[PDB]
């Protein structure tokens, strides 16, 4: 019952991580527990994702409109 | 628009997924890198991604187009407005507000669900007047 709810959170939810992601002492930068000393090349990369799953997450909200 | 040393952060940022050289970037180099970040993508997500950034329809994505993805200027380009009705999809009033509990609920728990500590920050510099009800249109404005 209404899609629209999920992909409107990812949307929301993309959106400020990528937002966040610019500031380098962002508590969205403790996520990734995986990884032991953050270097700037994982942070190179993590900004490419984010802007490539917040542009999908745009995608999939509009389709659900 | 752009510096000469922003293109270059981005040439540099092109050459850690384009691990083999060839200058495009394959859904298979795209896996290694997010698995590598702890992440496990689905062949369908890394479809998804490559998909939107591929613009002459090739499967793969070539310094150009992630150039364009990485200069977008997502901020005017009528995002505001679907970020706006993102909002509304949760403001059962029209309040343009949104309690910071409820907000909190959506954000932990659906969609991409973010961290506590991260709900924290949103939080904390969206409710502007400091009572538990952030107005999402000028929380928008400030992430554009
Ligand atoms: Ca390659
Ligand atoms: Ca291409």
């Amino acid at each position: 019952f209404n899609r629209q709810i999920p992909a409107a959170a990812s949307l929301i939810q993309t959106a400020w991580r990528c937002y966040a992601a610019e500031n380098p002492d962002s508590s969205t930068w403790k996520i990734y527990i995986r990884i032991s000393q953050l270097r700037e090349h994982h942070r190179a990369t993590i900004k490419v994702i984010r802007r490539m799953q917040y542009f999908v997450a745009k995608k999939k909200f509009q389709q659900a409109r | 628009q752009l510096t000469e040393e922003q293109i270059a952060e981005f040439k540099e940022a092109f050459s850690l997924f384009d691990k083999d050289g060839d200058g495009t970037i394959t859904t298979k180099e795209l896996g290694t890198v997010m698995r590598s970040l702890g992440q496990n993508p689905t062949e369908a997500e890394l479809q998804d991604m490559i998909n939107e950034v591929d613009a002459d329809g090739n499967g793969t994505i070539d310094f150009p187009e992630f150039l364009t993805m990485m200069a977008r200027k997502m901020k005017d380009t009528d995002s505001e407005e679907e970020i706006r009705e993102a909002f509304r999809v949760f403001d059962k009033d029209g309040n343009g507000y949104i309690s910071a509990a409820e907000l909190r609920h959506v954000m932990t728990n659906l969609g991409e669900k973010l961290t506590d500590e991260e709900v924290d920050e949103m939080i904390r510099e969206a409710d502007i007047d400091g009572d538990g009800q952030v107005n999402y249109e000028g929380f928008v404005q400030m992430m554009t």
